[PDB]
RNA sequence: GUGCAGUCGCGAAGACAACCAGGAGGUUGGCUUAGAAGCAGCCACCCUUGAAAGAGUGCGUAAUAGCUCACUGGUCAAGUGA
RNA sequence: AUGGUUUGGCACCUCGAUGUCGGCUCGUCGCAUCCUGGGGCUGGAGCAGGUCCCAAGGGUUGGGCUGUUCGCCCAUUAAAGC
């Protein structure tokens, strides 16, 4: 039960891999290589994966999809984040593109409807200060 | 936990016991939040499972029909309604019951007759 | 122990008691302990 | 105040004399005494418990009060069951034995120590390196169990010395 | 506008001097005076406690149904006497009113704000000069700030007000501005 | 630093340390300010140190007042001499501070980090103070 | 630390404490990343199942993890914090 | 804020006499402690320490240069106190 964003197509950056996971005694290579396999049949982000160790060293992995703010990077053309959120609003976005992932987070998260997802990811667009007009 | 908030808890109480048909209070301990996730991802299309406050229902009982239930306010107050059918409601909290092994029924409650627990497994079974 | 005529709760459980005539700073840790005097 | 103003419950053979204000109490393991100030009163519960009683709502008597209270709860208390701590000997070729009723440590000195056993309580050996101190006093109990603490200076590095059995002490690293 | 003008007992003084106005502070009562045009000028006591419980609750200015020598008055507070440190209230001027009077007031405004980030709020003043009617005075004339943007000078004649209430202290004034907020190398270049 | 540019007579006697404030006992421009108790002689040092401890405890954004500006000198004479002999020079500036008078105004936000701001500039200050709201 | 006179906030709808359990998903918000994941720092600081959950308060990890708290109901019960 | 030892400020007793730097001999007193003794925290592994509290009983070197006090150096010391 340890949670991670792992880029899709690639392996052993030592911190990413070895502090945090490595340490705890669940080898490298048959995890690592069947997630290479199934990350480059999704070949899509930097896909998050968590792992459930049991009492045997037994691991399970489940995998996500990709961050919002990752999400944003690559759809709504915002390809550099703004250290000034809502001052400098350089993202106008469209409730087309973001109804389809909010699709997307409805099958994910804890969406209500497709509205209520549109609002979460708009929220999270908010903070981060991309304005979803 | 302010009054006039506490007057709006009531009247949901009311509002809910009266425009549901089934009403059972049940107990929750050894039940955590990503379970009632499961459970209100999954049985919220009709379900209705919450939880409210005892000392708040010692006033709000009298508001509703309730008046037969004014000695069950020991136990954590975990409300179970139901709009539709009558055999789902206590099935499906035994169902998620015996998926957790946490959840206890206090009783059995319906339309004013107090029923108890087999009254509750033969109203899983009719 | 800090010896100083200014004691303050520095960390959220540093607890301020009078022992004996004195003011103390009892906490878990003892980098924070600390009395008048 | 809230623990000053409970009655204290008082099982089958369990003795109370009201000498007045002196108190003693008497149960299978001991007579034990005890003693309070001429302003509070010890009226016993007549339903079989007993209960302080004080004149004024002061400073002194609303500290006194609920001490008397506690005292007399863990007097009865232990006149009924009695009082055992454990206490566990962490390190490296540390051992503890008993010679009779005294107790013998190794904790790394170049002579092995001993203490002497007072009147009211035994030690109880389960292992070398885990042990038990039981009484009834609890004054005593611990006072002893502590004693027995600081001999070792202590040792947060590598964890040496004598810890009550929940001790969850703190530690460092010396890494060089 | 439904006031409920607080009610006081006033008695006349005995003695008026400084000696007899600093026993009666010390007893526990504030000296007061009452005229406008009753053109009788009359010199009371109140009571220092109640009149705080007046004042706290509607504001200094604030209409009073007063009782004195068994017959009742009312009067309106002009103004105040207070002092610096301790901040008593050492003596009370009254103005007598008859109900449907213009008489001039000075109120105080509220800031009601919650800005954009890259925003900070000066309050160039607070009390703004009014007409209206005896029973009828405000106790805040709130000003809302809230979407606006840097430099956003809120002139006087912008307020919102009652009907029948006018504004006659000059409509030029800044009540509040809207500064570009400052930086954090601005705060060394201020008062060197 | 606070100095003037010029004054007429440079040298003067000392103020005086007798009597209440008559002005300047009522914030005016900010909203959290501070209030002195005591009699004193308030210098340009005292001053810069109490205005960089608030500018470095609120650190990005609110305004900071100082209704005082030293414009009474006094004058120390060189060391090591007997008395007599005139008058020394000017070398710091002073404004006397009477009970009830306002030193400091701020405007920030948030009541905690000012308050906490104001009792930083308060221990650099040889006057017992406190703390005032713009409030009656 | 007390004793006096205030005003304020909350209280048999159960105050404050305690003790059982919760203490969620967007998300490792953006920038800066070596590492910046709730926690050198800078800016923004919204949204949703929910009974409650802070862009998180402290401690700990080079980063994580983790001990935790702030906010919620439960068993008992009169007063408690500015 | 202390202490009153330092360079100084005032000029209050002493100018019909209060003999002045240093050294020697001889003490005795204070602790704001150099060592010894007990102790808390550590960025204290251990040996050595750093800082802080209590503590005055005892001890606290011989030598080169300078009239020198102060100081620097040599050789030792448990230590080479103000």
């Amino acid at each position: 039960l340890i949670k991670l964003q792992i880029q899709a197509g690639q392996a052993n950056p030592a911190p990413p891999v070895g502090p945090a996971l490595g340490q705890h005694g669940v080898n490298i290579m048959e995890f690592c290589k069947a997630y290479n396999a199934a990350t480059e049949s999704q070949r899509g982000n930097v896909i998050p994966v968590e792992i459930t160790v049991y009492e045997d060293r037994s691991f399970t992995f489940a995998l996500k999809t990709p961050p919002a703010a990752k999400l944003l990077l690559k759809a709504a053309g915002v390809q550099k984040g703004s250290g000034e959120p809502h001052k400098t609003k350089v993202a106008k976005v469209t409730w087309d593109q973001v109804r389809e992932i909010a699709e997307t987070k409805k099958a994910d998260l804890n969406a209500n409807d497709i509205d209520a997802a549109a609002k979460i990811i708009a929220g999270t667009a908010r903070s981060m200060g991309i304005t979803v007009e | 936990m302010a009054k006039a908030d506490k007057a709006t808890a009531v009247a949901d109480i009311a509002e809910q016991f009266k425009a549901s048909t089934a009403t059972v209070v049940t107990e929750y301990r050894g039940l955590t939040v990503a379970n009632l996730a499961e459970l209100r991802r999954a049985l919220g299309d009709s379900a209705t499972y919450t939880v409210a406050k005892n000392t708040l229902v010692k006033r709000a009982a009298s508001e509703a029909g309730i008046e037969g239930l004014d000695e069950l306010f020991a136990g954590p107050t975990a409300i179970a309604f139901v709009k539709g059918e009558a055999v789902d409601a206590a099935k499906a909290i035994k169902k998620f019951a015996k998926d957790n092994k946490a959840l206890v029924i206090k009783g059995g409650y319906m339309d004013g007759k107090a029923l108890s627990v087999a009254d509750v497994e033969k109203i899983a079974d009719l | 122990m800090k010896v100083n005529p200014s004691v303050k709760p520095i960390c959220d459980k540093c607890r301020v008691i009078r022992r004996h005539g004195r003011v103390m700073v009892i906490c878990s840790d003892p980098r924070h302990k600390q009395r008048q005097g | 105040s809230r623990i000053g103003k409970q009655p204290v419950p008082v099982p089958s053979g369990v003795d109370v004399t009201i000498n007045g204000q002196n108190l003693s109490v008497k149960g299978p393991k001991g007579t034990l005494t005890l003693d309070v100030a001429e302003p509070i009163s010890v009226s016993r519960a007549e339903d079989g418990a007993i209960v302080v009683t004080r004149p004024d709502d002061e400073r002194r008597s609303r500290s006194l009060h609920g001490l008397s209270r506690t005292l007399i709860a863990n007097l009865v208390t232990g006149v009924t069951e009695g009082y055992t701590q454990k206490m566990e000997i962490f390190g490296v070729g540390y051992r503890v034995q008993l010679k009779g009723q005294n107790l013998e440590f190794a904790l790394g000195y170049s002579h092995p120590v001993l203490i002497e056993a007072p009147e009211g309580i035994t030690f109880a050996v389960e292992s070398p390196t885990k042990f038990s101190v039981s009484g009834i006093d609890k004054q005593k109990v611990g006072q002893i169990s502590a004693v027995i603490r600081r001999l070792r200076r202590p040792d947060p590095y590598k964890g040496k010395g004598v810890r009550y059995e929940g001790e969850q002490i703190r530690r460092k690293v010396g890494k060089t | 506008t439904a006031n409920i003008p607080n009610k006081l007992t006033a008695n006349v003084r005995t003695r008026t001097g400084k000696g007899a106005s600093r026993q009666a502070r010390r007893d526990g009562k504030v000296p007061a005076v009452l005229y406008g045009h009753g053109t009788d000028p009359q010199h009371l006591e109140l009571n220092a406690r109640d009149f705080a419980a007046v004042l706290r609750s509607h504001g200094t200015n604030a209409i009073l149904t007063l009782d004195i020598e068994g017959t009742e008055q009312l009067a309106l507070t002009k103004a105040l006497d207070v002092h610096p440190i301790r901040r008593n209230i050492q003596h009370a001027d009254l103005l007598v009113v008859q109900r449907g009077e213009k008489v001039t007031v000075e109120v105080t405004v509220l800031v009601e704000g919650d800005a954009t980030p890259g925003t900070l709020v000066t309050q160039d003043a607070n009390t703004i000069e009014i007409e209206a009617e005896a029973l009828s005075i405000p106790e805040q004339l709130t000003v809302s700030v809230e979407g606006v943007e840097a430099g956003t000078q809120i002139t006087a004649g912008q307020i919102s007000l009652p009907e029948g209430v006018n504004l006659i202290s000059d409509p030029e004034l800044l009540v509040v501005n809207v500064v570009e907020a400052p930086s954090a190398e601005a705060l060394e270049e201020e008062g060197a | 630093m606070l100095i003037p540019r010029k004054v007429k007579h440079r040298k003067q006697h000392h103020p005086e340390q007798r009597g209440i404030a008559s002005g300047g006992t009522s914030v005016s421009f900010g909203d959290y300010g501070i209030q002195a108790l005591e009699h004193a002689y308030i210098t340009n040092r005292q001053i810069e140190s109490a205005r960089i401890a608030i500018n470095r405890h609120i650190k990005r954004g609110g305004k900071v007042w100082i209704n005082i500006f030293p414009d009474r000198p006094l004058t120390k004479k060189p060391a090591e001499t007997r008395m007599g002999s005139g008058k020394g020079s000017p070398e710091w500036w002073v404004a006397n501070v009477k009970p009830g008078r306002v030193l400091f105004e701020l405007s920030y936000p948030d009541e905690k980090t000012a308050r906490d701001a104001l009792t930083r500039a308060i221990h650099k200050l040889p006057i017992k103070a406190r703390i005032v709201t713009r409030e009656e």
